[PDB]
RNA sequence: CUAGUAACGGCGAGUGAAGCGGCAACAGCUCAAAUUUGAAAGCUGGCUUCGGCCCGCGUUGUAAUUUGGAGAGGAUGCUUU
């Protein structure tokens, strides 16, 4: 039961020893790419709680992203750009999830897990194969991702009116004079 | 192990491919027992034993001997073969 | 910077060689052999490291000084306290008289006059003693594989053969002969 | 209307140096060179060393362009880089650190010091390099006469003592094969060694003995070549003798006696059953050969013309005919030294020597012990 | 004058800050790894416990089944796994742990030392990750633990144990709690 | 249908839902959080006489068990392939 104590770390990440290794990490990561592969995931506990497994055809990308406004201000979050840079990097992949890493004074920096729909390991595998279908392509480009899903507001409840069976469904509508044939 | 030939044809040989030469045959030099004749002189083996090796025309010149249990191996019977074996894979040899 | 685990083994192994020696001197120079004579080839073979006087120096006379090579030797009541002194630097048996035939043929040299040169003919074994019976090679086989009156005076011409190294691979009744199989 | 280039095309393409041969089979140095005897790629001459390649030497040696592509398409060369990697596999379990399986891997090498049989197998290999069974005779001229020359040798690291008792072995059968047969007619001395001659299916083989004796291998020589054609003669032979067994009909590979044979037997160690003027000479005769006498050509030499009955001292070895000389039943005594039985003849090796070359049957009075030998002729 | 590569100056810039750096007491303590002779002693037992590998573990079972075609005790041997020592460690069930020193999410391993102190099981911060995973067949190995030995060798397990809690455990003491490098 | 209702409004222009109710159609599940630890039991490739052999992934976790109107483990006895 190693991940309960990491979860209960990351919870702390002000802390002495996360400080220190958020910053020893940041610096490391800003001498490499923009976009680069990790091998293992920083912050195991929380790749695998978001879906990560190891197997071959999981992958692990991170991303630096600049921060700060766009006062315009941009409706697509620093997540959703993370993850739209990673897909177009990847053609070939889909991007399941992804989660924060760090963060700098001019950068954040995100971590994002793929899938290659093509390995016969995944297709083959009843719990990740429904990511082969082609109605998951890109879904960080229509916001069918965890922070796609927060930015749309699909959520139940009466605040969410307008947005939780899909904001423009609900224009068109609500805007449509309705004409039956015995009026 | 099984054997060769289920299917054997003639092939052509190719312009291209220049066999090794073969080896001399032992000749009357050779041997153990020569003729008088072929005996050389003491003088004629002190002169061919002071120059270098690999100087000569011939590498080796006749001894009388008497019996089987007098004749000698040869010392440089290695070196011949494996000499040998550099000629026919490390010297070229023209048509 | 020799570690402290080393001086340790060094004692205890110098301490069994001291027990076992005093056990050999304590009941006798003799071992359980029957009567009928017979021949031992012994190797050297790599072991304690400290050698002890005594066993240093039979050894010696055994021409043993250099690793691995080897001499034939007879059975005497003298040679038993010889063979059981040395036993743990040495492998004894009885050898074959095949296993003698690869010996002198192909494992075979020469010791004449002091100097060490290789068997050139067989009237160099004629010039190197060549008198008291020795006519060929199978003059010291004779002496070997039948016991020899001049056997002695046969080793008096033998040197220790420096027997080959193999390549990953108590007295042997006739395993010796798979000891120089692979050795030879 | 249109122009090339002359160095690029034409001599360039059909011969290339030993240089450009490597490069192209990817292989190591000496990785070519087993290879390179193995397929029987032989380097030749152009007509022309300038003209092939512009910057060349009389010393540089060029190749075949099809003997290459003959060479690249090998299944050796699979088998170079499985086996390669096997080697690299045997330095894992005993880098990290595992005994059974360092063990397990190595029998699946299955490394000739311990077998005997070769590492790779040769059987396709000789199925393209010689043609017919007749060549397989010529070059059993150079097949036999080194294995007799190797199985004389000590060991060394790149041939293992097993590899040698399987040349004796493997030498020990050709001779019993013509024992049977008699196909040895000719035979010549010299001071290289003992030369045999035999016919077989009208095909003369020559191959050359050196003397019971331990050869100086003193010099810059190359045991790793030299063990290949060990290997090159181990299977050769293995395959010349099992076609000519079957060809008698006797069934092969005879059995052979362990310790009987560790007990020096040599040449009578073994025994063989029939179903699964060379007569003439010494028809009935008895033989026996002394202390100084040569033991391993004088028995060749006269089980090979039909002698019935040969034997020698107890020290020469053992598994024959009665050593005492004081048995009457002997004719001819073979002794060269420097009893004085009536009934037994008193002779050297040369009689026997001459008497077979001519097949006249020599006297013994002109070749009597303690005289001056007549000269002897070459039969060539 | 001359240039190096990206990637070789950012090993040794790595090795230089996280030596040199105020490094927390709990990343610190792993700078203070186990002495020559008392990791060679540890392996000589553990090298006695190596479980059994791919090829060997299908022998027996081919051992086995032959001769129902035609009686065994519990299987003791080295634990590894970090979810399965963590386990192990938090029910008292092993003996002794051996914790790797470069485990890169130190994250895994930081709480590891701690709780081995809370629950009274002695361990030793061992050089090398793939040593362990040597021991126990395997590319790497976190951390290993061992729970119980053969009754031929409960003498030097305790041995070895009472080496660690003396040779180890207290020069720790006093030089766990206190941050590392400086400058 | 609620309903041009509530609500917000240079309270002008105007903008403008939702719950309940009648219908249409209906279907529920997978992980992470656990020690298989008396046995990585899992998986990708390659060679394949297609039968089963090797390499690799993987213990920084691949199978089985479980997913909070639950569950696990024992015990007990019926019922299912």
């Amino acid at each position: 039961g190693a991940l309960k104590y990491l979860e209960e770390l990351s919870k702390k990440k002000q802390s002495d020893v996360v400080r220190f290794l958020l910053r020893v990490r940041c610096w490391e990561y800003r001498q490499l790419n923009v976009i680069h592969r990790a091998s293992r995931p920083s912050r195991p506990d929380k790749a695998r709680r978001l879906g990560y497994k190891a197997k071959q055809g999981y992958v692990i990308y991170r991303v630096r992203v600049r921060r700060g406004g766009r006062q315009l201000k941009y409706q697509r979050s620093l997540r959703a750009t993370a993850e739209e840079r990673v897909g177009r990097r990847c053609s070939n992949l889909r991007v399941l999830n992804s989660y924060w890493v760090n963060q700098d004074s001019t950068y954040k920096y995100y971590e994002v897990i793929l899938v290659d729909p093509n390995h016969k390991a995944i297709r083959r595998d009843p719990r990740i194969n429904w990511i082969c279908n082609p109605v998951h392509k890109h879904r960080e480009c229509r916001g069918l991702t965890s922070t796609g899903k927060k930015s749309r507001g699909l959520n139940k409840g009466h605040r969410f009116n307008k947005t939780r069976a899909g904001r423009r469904k609900t224009w068109k509508r609500h805007n449509t004079l309705s004409l039956w044939r015995y009026r | 192990f099984y054997d060769l030939w289920q299917n054997e044809e003639p092939q052509p040989p190719n312009p291209m491919h220049i066999p090794a030469p073969k080896l001399p045959p032992p000749g009357y030099d050779l041997s153990y027992n020569p003729p008088p004749e072929y005996l050389p002189t003491k003088e004629e083996r002190e002169e061919w034993e002071k120059m270098d090796p690999e100087d000569r025309e011939k590498d080796y010149l006749p001894t009388k001997y008497d019996s089987l249990r007098k004749v000698p191996a040869w010392g440089n019977f290695v070196k011949e073969r494996f000499e040998r074996c550099m000629d026919l894979y490390l010297a070229p040899r023209v048509r | 910077f020799k570690r402290a685990e080393k001086y340790v083994k060094e004692y205890r192994e110098q301490e069994r060689e001291k027990i076992r020696l005093a056990r050999i001197a304590k009941q006798q120079g003799s071992f359980h052999i029957p009567a009928e004579a017979k021949l031992v080839f012994v190797i050297r073979i790599k072991g304690i490291n400290k050698i002890p006087p005594k066993p240093r120096k039979i050894l010696q006379l055994l021409r043993l000084r250099q690793i691995n090579n080897g001499v034939f030797v007879k059975v005497t009541k003298a040679t038993a306290e010889m063979i059981k002194i040395v036993e743990p630097w040495v492998a004894y048996g009885y050898p074959n008289l095949k296993s003698v035939r690869e010996l002198i043929y192909k494992r075979g040299y020469g010791k004449v006059n002091g100097q060490r040169i290789p068997l050139t003919d067989n009237a160099i074994i004629e010039e190197n003693l060549g008198k008291y019976g020795i006519i060929c090679i199978e003059d010291l086989i004779h002496e070997i594989f039948t016991v020899g009156p001049n056997f002695k005076q046969a080793a008096n011409f033998l040197w220790p053969f420096k027997l080959s190294n193999p390549n990953g691979g108590g007295n042997r009744e006739e395993h010796i002969n798979a000891l120089i199989r692979a050795m030879n | 209307g249109k122009a090339k280039k002359k160095g690029k095309s034409g001599a360039a393409r059909n011969y290339m140096t030993r240089t450009q041969a490597v490069k192209k089979l990817q292989l190591s140095l000496p990785d070519f060179r087993k290879l390179c005897i193995w397929k029987g790629i032989y380097p030749r001459e152009p007509r022309d060393r300038r003209k092939v390649n512009k910057s060349a030497t009389a010393s540089t040696t060029f190749y075949y362009t099809k003997d290459i592509q003959y060479l690249l398409h090998e299944p050796l060369l699979q088998k170079f880089r499985e086996q390669k990697a096997l080697e690299k596999k045997i330095s894992r379990a005993l880098g990290r650190g595992d005994v059974s399986n360092a063990a397990r891997l190595e029998r699946n090498a299955n490394l000739p010091e311990k077998t005997g049989k070769p590492r790779y197998t040769l059987n396709h290999i000789i199925r393209e390099r010689y043609p017919t069974f007749q060549d397989a005779l010529r070059d059993l001229d150079d097949c036999l006469s080194m294995l007799f020359l190797f199985a004389n040798l000590p060991s060394t690291t790149a041939v293992p003592a097993k590899m040698i008792a399987r040349c004796e072995r493997l030498c020990h059968e050709f001779q019993h094969y013509l024992i049977v047969t008699h196909s040895l007619r000719k035979s010549f001395l010299s001071i290289k060694g003992i030369y045999y001659q035999a016919n077989i299916q009208g095909e003369d083989i020559l191959w050359l003995v050196p003397y019971k004796f331990n050869q100086r291998i003193v010099g810059d020589v190359d045991f790793r070549i030299m063990g290949t054609f060990v290997e090159f003669y181990m299977t050769l032979l293995g395959f010349v003798n099992y076609r000519l067994y079957t060809s008698i009909g006797l069934k092969y590979p005879p059995k052979f006696d362990q310790v009987k044979d560790d007990q020096g037997a040599e040449l009578a160690a073994f025994s063989l059953e029939g179903l699964n003027d060379p007569s003439q000479l010494f028809a009935n005769f008895t033989f026996f050969l002394s202390r100084e006498t040569p033991r391993q050509p004088l028995e060749f030499i006269l089980r090979a013309f039909g002698c019935k009955r040969i034997g020698w001292d107890a020290v020469l070895g053992e598994g024959a005919f009665t050593t005492d000389e004081s048995d009457p039943r002997i004719t001819h005594q073979i002794i060269d030294r420097p009893g004085r039985y009536p009934g037994r003849i008193y002779v050297q090796p040369q009689w026997v020597w001459d008497s077979i070359n001519d097949e006249e049957l020599k006297p013994p009075e002109l070749y009597a012990p303690g005289a001056q030998l007549p000269p002897h002729l070459s039969p060539f | 004058m001359v240039k190096w590569p990206e990637y070789i100056r950012l090993q040794r810039q790595k090795k230089i800050l996280r030596m040199r750096l105020k490094v927390p007491p709990a990343i610190a303590q792993f700078q203070y790894t186990l002495d020559k002779n008392l990791a060679a002693q540890a392996f000589k037992l553990l090298n006695k416990y190596r479980p059994e590998t791919k090829q060997e573990k299908k022998e027996r079972l081919l051992r086995e089944a032959t001769a129902i075609k035609e009686v065994s005790k519990k299987p003791y041997t080295v634990k590894y796994g970090l979810n399965h020592v963590v386990g192990l460690i938090e029910n008292k069930k092993a003996s002794l742990v051996l914790i790797a020193n470069d485990v890169d999410p130190i994250e895994l391993v930081v709480f590891l030392p701690a709780l081995c102190r809370k629950m009274g099981i002695p361990y030793a911060i061992i050089k090398g990750k793939a040593r362990l995973g040597t021991l126990v067949h395997k590319k790497t190995a976190a951390v290993v633990a061992i729970t119980e030995v053969r009754s031929e060798d409960k003498n030097e397990l305790a041995k070895l144990i009472s080496a660690v809690k003396e040779g180890y455990l207290e020069k720790v003491e006093d030089t766990r709690k206190r941050w590392g490098g400086g400058i």
